[PDB]
RNA sequence: UAUCUGGUUGAUCCUGCCAGUAGUCAUAUGCUUGUCUCAAAGAUUAAGCCAUGCAUGUCUAAGUAUAAGCAAUUUAUACAGUGAAACUGCGAAUGGCUCAUUAAAUCAGUUAUCGUUUAUUUGAUAGUUCCUUUACUACAUGGUAUAACUGUGGUAAUUCUAGAGCUAAUACAUGCUUAAAAUCUCGACCCUUUGGAAGAGAUGUAUUUAUUAGAUAAAAAAUCAAUGUCUUCGGACUCUUUGAUGAUUCAUAAUAACUUUUCGAAUCGCAUGGCCUUGUGCUGGCGAUGGUUCAUUCAAAUUUCUGCCCUAUCAACUUUCGAUGGUAGGAUAGUGGCCUACCAUGGUUUCAACGGGUAACGGGGAAUAAGGGUUCGAUUCCGGAGAGGGAGCCUGAGAAACGGCUACC
RNA sequence: GGUCGGAUUUCCAACGGGGCCUUUCCUUCUGGCUAACCUUGAGCUUGGCGAACCAGGACUUUUACUUUGAAAAAAUUAGAGUGUUCAAAGCAGGCGUAUUGCUCGAAUAUAUUAGCAUGGAAUAAUAGAAUAGGACG
RNA sequence: ACCCACUCGGCACCUUACGAGAAAUCAAAGUCUUUGGGUUCUGGGGGGAGUAUGGUCGCAAGGCUGAAACUUAAAGGAAUUG
RNA sequence: AGAAUUUGGACAAACUUGGUCAUUUAGAGGAACUAAAAGUCGUAACAAGGUUUCCGUAGGUGAACCUGCGGAAGGAUCAUU
RNA sequence: UCUAAGGGUCGGGUACGAUCAACUU
RNA sequence: CUCUUAAGGUAGCCAAAUGCCUCGUCAUCUAAUUAGUGACGCGCAUGAAUGGAUUAACGAGAUUCCCACUGUCCCUAUCUA
């Protein structure tokens, strides 16, 4: 995670439409937005306390996670913020009544609030097309 | 013309897809808008479905919102002092989103007095009864108040010129200026 | 492709229809209306195919432009007019009045009604939501949008319609142990009295149903209508009541008057 | 664009040309019953291989199958009804070896002959 | 109908192929052809080229008629009967044809739009618009041009048109007529402490921006900042309004403004009825057409997962100038390297990437089969693509439209 | 065969299901039905422990496989019924005092894999407590 | 160091055919139409031909990979009698 | 209100010149293969084929082929306690 | 006429600031 | 087959800077070629450290063709010291 240094892009990075009016003072300086993705998924800590944007989190950002959950296993974290998971599957060619060994690989998005290393088991969960590739948010991290 | 589809550009794994569907309207795009300052001038696009559009140009004034205050005022607009995207839009002085603008500031400066009457900068007892509820509120910023002296104010436009056709922002307040001061009084 | 189709081949109309596929080259594209395509009975095929009251599609609008046909009170004299579960058909002549209700096949059956029954008309709520002015409104499986509904009425409730003024009279809520009617689906045309039914969060509901026969099936949640308190329905069940029996059985039945 | 009309072929023709001993039965049966062709020898043997190729779907199947119970009679009363299977017979087991004349027996020549009015099948 | 036979030897048993054998909604061809039903049919080569003639036009009771059209209504001096032409409104984006392109592309099944457009149909749905809003004003209703038409004409020719003179709208372009009540801001004066006022303005919808609410597992007390509806100023205190989803910055409402400003009926047919202070006074029916927003239906666009033939004498490919991802913006009906600026060096591949080939549109299916398979699918249905090859675009809800236009070849 | 070749019961059996005990938690709280209720009122009465039905819960080892179910348009394939005179076909048709009319049908099956729900839990993998942050508390 | 008995491992050998094979023969070349312990590689009539061409390795000789046009009704294995 | 015209941009047909790939096709001459014909020369193999045959490699010779080194039995020896 | 990248020297109890100066892209 | 030698020119290459006949023959290059290149080889009189045959790079070396270029030329004119 890091913090990714969070005010570094040449724009002010802010969660839309969350206003923390400096007239008035009180606890918790920096109005904070998040939300459950559903589905049984939990908010991690990390997405309730942090200070990432991140407007692609399923938790803290404007996307929604909504149709396929699946799950694979990671095998690049070279991006930022978007990794490559490796689901493999037994494709059944009836003509010798047997399996063979196929995979995808799926780019999918991290957001800042887990972290994920090579090798890790996460669940992703669908959200609208986010790039050119990517179509999944990962919502759940299975390993360390 | 400018089109939107994907059967162009290269796939994930770099193959180049062949042609296919020739060019089809539903996935067209047209050519930026550009807005400037002064002389307004808007132009109607006719849009799928009807759903007429507007591509803002030469652009005068804008609707800018304190807030804090929570108050709107039609302003004039200065000019472009930053851009996230492109330097040259702030040497064009083109109006697009989260643009730094300046503004009048003067709708603001006479609304301040009015409705708390101390003072920006530097008679029936009906006034001074809604000015002594409305106390203890005058105390902005020292980073908004010092630039109602120079009668200017960093905005940001909030506003998308080339599709709406209007050109409406917030005034720049608490983090969000400490962050843009620093970019732009850096030499 | 570049804009909407306006005509419907033979052997790609709804096979509840019952067209024959010879004798003519396309089927009645039903218009827009209340009801889907994939799901609609329209007049054409209503009047000749099944009442046999016309000879020709011509006849069928000989018929309709007098004003004689009408659905759910009004004339509606398109002639593909689209009329779907629950409707109400009203014939001035013959003192006829109509019923559009599966029948134990999968397929809609000429049901006749009295005209008490043809006064009132059950519709299934699909959304509950907030109109303009904060006028709470209920959307009808056949499209009828009625503002003020009651506040305990949700989703998946049936409601009662006057049929005079849209107005609702009573609703029917969708709990365990209600007469329900299943409209689409392979269990299509059969009425099961609701035991109870799955939560499956994400999508694509699940309920069990077991007829009187004690006969269970499932079936998804959107194919479901309910029809009123197990026991006495709240409109007039065609003949046979949804039982769905067996091959073997149903020749016997055939054979046992001859 | 419109229905096509289903059609199909109703004669086998066998897979050998030319043995002595089918064809001489194939022609003791057209003598004896005043046949034309081989195609109708051909039609009746077509029309029996796929009876026996339901029949022996239905008996590898078990016992008090719904769809054999209901298939199997439905096919043996069909064979009842136009006489080639007798009444004693009714067990879907006796249907797989009938005859191929079975059919034959049945046909109106044969049967317009047995009632007198031809004194001759030709007739 | 789970079957084989002839051919290497002087003779034998094998391996092995050649030949025979049966079928083909597989073609072609030869000889021959009496009857009824049914029926494919310029796909293969040449998505090669086309004379000619057709294939898209359309009206009611209910948009506009002085036809200098036809006839008599005779109820009619404004019209009111039928009706050419033309303006207007729709449709022409359906259908039909073909299979050239196309190998994760199309497509099949399965998902999503909490990521968008939607003419038409069906169901609901604008009392708030005299703008210095007390003469500015027509609201028993306000203007302009023009077609058709008369006549002068030009070219060999085209569904070519010009100048002159008329006249209409559901054409174009303007435009008011209806209650209240409540609330929010300004705000005269008494003059005061507990402060209330006359009066004025604002308050539909649509657009844009910012902000607020959109809550909700459970029970009791401490004094303050000051009473907060009414006080027996001790405080009894409750009513405190709050929907849906698995999930939302959702539906919805409110505040402050913005718009060069959308919409909020100057439209048509038939019936003619009630009330009086009988005035062309006031009310009053069944429809048609149109119109803002939402829902619905007919759709569209994008989209999830899995799945495609032969090839390594194709092993590395993609990233100059877009490749993979981030931030911001522009564009779009919307999401998205769709495009742009800055940034990082990423992405696919022996589980076959990439390249080449296809005498490859893909499925539903077809032929032959004991079981397992093999071959085929231009073509009656579904989806896609194209109108000689390219590209561009107007109209419109919908077209990169070709029985539409523009340019090149 | 207690009816005249059709089914009921108390039956000696077989085969497939469910619950309980034998060391065998094979997850549950706010609360409703309190439910199957030690509930008993004189032989049908006032009061037992929540999923047998529910709204929200911390958590929740993962698959492969197999059964059942929803989806897999129509046509075509198999297949039921039926006078096209038979047949290929088609979805018709049939019965009346035929003067008024009545009425049966237009089924069913198959449809890889992928996705979805579901019971099983053998077979084949995967993980857990070892220089104990291991569980109950 | 020899002799006797047993045993594990190795090079083989003799007999027989339960079995296999077209046969020659085989204790594996058996437990294969009563057809499935795991796995790698290679062949699909005889010639043209291991030839052409393109690659790649070698100093070279050459190695590895490797066609097509064309042509043919038989080539081939083991035994039998001359 | 507004025609002809005009600035810049994007989309971008098409032409020319090259490059690259692919498919056909001419070519003096050179060198193979196949088939036919009673062609000329020899006799390399099948018997110990009259020098046993064959493999790899190298050289040589009209031609089959010969010779050296190593190897095999598909040998003409299953055999010398 | 502008824009961007490429430095030296001073500065913390036991990330940032000041000042100065290069032609290279 | 015969005469003959010390041995009778092997591998290679060739109208080559080495071929007389000769402007050899065939192909290409051109409108036309005693030029050039590619083949052929009874080669007056090629040929193996008289070194043979090749050969990347290099050359103020000999030669041929092609593109660009041009007063070399058609066909000359003009200007300056
Ligand atoms: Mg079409
Ligand atoms: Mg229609
Ligand atoms: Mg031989
Ligand atoms: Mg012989
Ligand atoms: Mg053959
Ligand atoms: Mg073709
Ligand atoms: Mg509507
Ligand atoms: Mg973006
Ligand atoms: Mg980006
Ligand atoms: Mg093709
Ligand atoms: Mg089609
Ligand atoms: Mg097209
Ligand atoms: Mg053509
Ligand atoms: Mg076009
Ligand atoms: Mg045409
Ligand atoms: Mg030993
Ligand atoms: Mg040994
Ligand atoms: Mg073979
Ligand atoms: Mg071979
Ligand atoms: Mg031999
Ligand atoms: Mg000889
Ligand atoms: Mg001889
Ligand atoms: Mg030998
Ligand atoms: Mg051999």
């Amino acid at each position: 995670s890091t913090e990714l240094t969070v005010q570094s892009e040449r724009a002010f990075q802010k969660q839309p439409h969350i206003f923390n009016n400096p007239k008035v003072k009180t606890s918790k300086r920096t109005k904070r937005w998040y939300k459950n993705a559903g589905l049984g998924f939990k908010t991690p800590k990390t997405a309730i306390e942090g200070s990432y944007i991140d407007k692609k989190c399923p938790f803290t950002g404007l996307v929604s996670i909504r149709g396929k959950i699946l799950t694979g296993t990671v095998v690049s974290t070279k991006m930022h913020r978007t990794i490559v998971i490796r689901r493999a599957y037994l494709h059944y060619i009836p003509k010798y009544n047997r399996y063979e060994k196929r995979h995808k690989n799926v780019p999918v998005h991290v957001s800042p609030a887990f972290r994920v290393q090579v090798g890790d088991i996460v669940t992703v969960g669908q959200c609208r097309p986010i790039s050119k590739t990517v179509r999944f948010n990962v919502v759940k991290v299975s390993a360390a | 013309g400018i089109s939107r589809d994907s059967r162009h550009k290269r796939s994930a794994t770099g193959a180049k897809r062949a042609q296919f569907r020739k060019k089809r309207k539903f996935e067209l795009g047209r050519q930026p808008a550009n807005t400037k300052i002064g002389a307004k001038r808007i132009h109607s696009v006719r849009t799928r479905g009807g759903n007429k559009k507007y591509r803002a140009l030469r652009i005068e004034t804008g609707n800018f919102s304190w807030a804090s205050e929570g108050i709107s005022k039609k302003t004039r607009i200065a000019g472009v002092v930053y851009h996230p995207s492109n330097n040259e839009l702030v040497r064009t002085n083109t109006l697009t989103k989260a643009a730094i603008v300046q503004i009048d500031a003067t709708p603001f400066r006479q609304w301040f007095e009015a409705h708390y009457g101390q003072t920006l900068g530097k008679k029936s007892k009906n006034a001074e009864r809604k000015w002594a509820a409305r106390a203890a509120s005058a105390k902005i910023e020292s980073s908004v108040e010092s630039q109602f002296s120079a009668g200017r104010l960093y905005a940001c436009i909030s506003s998308r010129p080339g599709q709406s056709g209007r050109c409406d922002g917030y005034i720049l307040e608490g983090e969000e200026l400490a962050f843009y001061l620093r970019r732009l009084t850096a030499k | 492709a570049r804009g909407p189709k306006k005509h419907l081949k033979r052997l790609a109309a709804p096979h509840h229809w019952l067209l024959d596929k010879l004798s003519g080259c396309y089927a009645p594209r039903p218009s827009a209306g209340p009801h889907k395509l994939r799901e609609s009975l329209p007049l054409i095929v209503f009047l000749r195919n099944r009442l046999k009251y016309a000879l020709n599609g011509r006849e069928v609008k000989a018929i309709l432009m007098q004003r004689h046909v009408k659905v759910d009170g009004k004339v509606r004299t398109d002639t593909t007019y689209p009329a779907g579960f629950m409707d109400v058909i009203t014939l001035d002549a013959t003192n006829e009045n109509f019923r559009l209700v599966y029948d134990v096949k999968g397929r809609f059956a000429v049901h006749r009604i009295t005209d008490e029954e043809a006064s009132y008309k059950l519709g299934k709520v699909k959304k509950v939501q907030l109109g303009k002015k904060g006028v709470p409104y209920v959307v009808t499986h056949d499209g009828r949008t009625i503002r003020y509904p009651d506040p305990n009425i949700k989703v998946n409730d049936t409601v009662k319609i006057d049929l005079a003024s849209g107005k609702i009279t009573d609703f029917i809520k969708f709990d365990a142990g209600k007469l329900v009617y299943v409209t689409g689906g392979r269990n299509l045309g059969r009425i099961g009295t609701i035991v109870h039914k799955e939560r499956h969060d994400g999508g694509f509901d699940l309920v069990h149903i077991k007829d009187s026969l004690d006969n269970t099936f499932v079936t998804r949640l959107n194919n479901v209508f309910v029809i009123g308190e197990q026991g006495k329905p709240y409109i007039s069940l065609p003949k046979g009541k949804g039982i769905k029996l067996s091959i073997a059985e149903e020749r016997d039945r055939r054979r046992a008057q001859q | 664009p419109r229905a096509p009309r289903t059609y199909s072929k109703t004669y086998s023709t066998p897979k050998r040309p030319y043995e002595s001993s089918r064809l001489d039965a194939e022609l003791k049966l057209a003598g004896e019953f005043g046949l034309k062709n081989k195609k109708e020898i051909y039609r009746i043997s077509f029309q029996l291989s796929k009876i026996r190729r339901a029949a022996r779907d239905l008996l590898t199947r078990d016992e008090k199958d719904p769809k054999r119970l209901f298939e199997g009679n439905a096919l043996i009363r069909r064979l009842v009804r136009v006489g080639v299977l007798s009444e004693d017979k009714k067990k879907l087991d006796y249907v797989l070896a009938l005859k191929v004349e079975d059919f034959l027996e049945r046909r109106l020549q044969t049967q317009v002959y047995k009632l007198g009015l031809a004194k001759s099948v030709h007739h």
